[PDB]
């Protein structure tokens, strides 16, 4: 929950690389140096791409993340993710992420991008209806039922997947762009009454 | 290997107008977003949807500034009227493939950026 008291940063982030991030993102001068708690919840963005980041044990200390840019990392496990409850905006591509269940409680998550993580199952993001953009490009997905749930998406890549069957996204009335390219589509009758969108891509389908 | 290539700017003075011109090369996208920040932290200015014809503008600029495209020329452009001295900064060219992602700034291509200064 809470550093009680001052707490070397090694201590905090088991992980080398992960450490190294809190320590360049607070501009310390040693992983060995130590932070309070109000320093650590001073931290609202984390950039962290391409930096082979195995867990990010220890980020459960920064309750006030709001923006998480972890794509191209070594992540299999997001359980600690599960508490931040201010993240907005989450990256997490080429990652390889399955157990979805950690994104559960985060309800002011607004984007999600698990493009590249060998997905197939996604019933865990039915658990995420305020979600605004969703990217999940480049996966194993066929079933996207649980996305007539998430009735306030305006942007859904699901490009490059195995999808067949969109009846699901009839319903997403504020869809603005929609990207199904590189799925198994023959059949568009679903989104015949889709009023907003400003882009929809279906190039290079395989019937 | 996409590169943004930056045409306009410079000394104007209050009231008047620049047009700005940004071209994308080296991409294969059928639509993308498009346009600028400047930076007085970069904030965003406008933006387009190259291939679409949804734009977005900051508050501060929303009715002074129009943002336009050439879909097949790939290029954007940026009709700056009314200009005040509270628009003086380094306006960048910039593109993401996703509107939404494209005003978080991080994961955006950049331009080099050209320098624009209000006078009077």
């Amino acid at each position: 929950e809470t550093i009680t008291v001052s707490t070397p940063i090694k201590q905090i982030f088991p992980d080398d690389a992960f450490a190294e991030t809190i320590k360049d993102n607070l501009k310390k001068k040693s992983v060995t140096d130590a932070v309070t708690q109000n320093e650590l919840n001073s931290i609202d963005q984390i950039i962290a791409n391409n930096s082979d980041i195995k867990s990010v044990q220890g980020i459960q200390y920064l309750p006030n993340v709001t923006k998480l840019f972890l794509n191209g990392n070594k992540l299999t496990d997001i359980k600690p993710l599960v508490n931040l409850k201010n993240l907005g905006w989450l990256f997490l591509d080429e990652n390889k992420i399955k157990d979805l269940s950690s994104l559960k409680d985060l309800k002011k998550l607004k984007s999600l991008s698990l493009e590249h993580n060998g997905i197939s199952d996604i019933n865990g993001l039915v658990h995420l209806p305020q979600l605004e953009s969703l990217y999940l490009g480049n996966n194993k997905i066929t079933d996207i039922t649980v996305l007539s749930r998430l009735t306030k998406l305006d942007t859904l890549s699901l490009e490059d997947n195995q999808i067949s069957d969109i009846v699901p996204l009839a319903g997403l009335t504020k869809l603005q762009n929609l990207y199904l390219s590189k799925n198994h589509i023959s059949d568009l009758r679903a989104l015949a009454g889709l009023k907003n969108l400003d882009v929809l891509e279906l190039f290079s389908q395989e019937a | 290997q996409v590169k943004l290539e930056e045409s306009g700017g410079g000394s104007v003075q209050a009231g008047g107008s620049l047009r700005l011109s940004c071209a994308a090369s080296g991409h294969t996208y059928s639509t993308y977003a498009m346009g600028w920040f400047r930076q007085v932290e970069r904030e965003g200015v406008a933006r387009i949807n190259v291939g679409g014809s949804s734009t977005w503008y900051a508050d501060s600029v929303r009715d002074r500034f129009t943002i336009s495209q050439d879909n097949a020329k790939n290029t954007v452009y940026l009709q700056m009227n009314s200009l005040k001295l509270e628009d003086t900064a380094i306006y960048y060219c910039t593109l993401h493939r996703f509107a939404n992602t494209w005003s978080l700034g991080t994961l955006n291509v950049w331009g080099q950026g050209t320098q624009v200064t209000v006078s009077s």
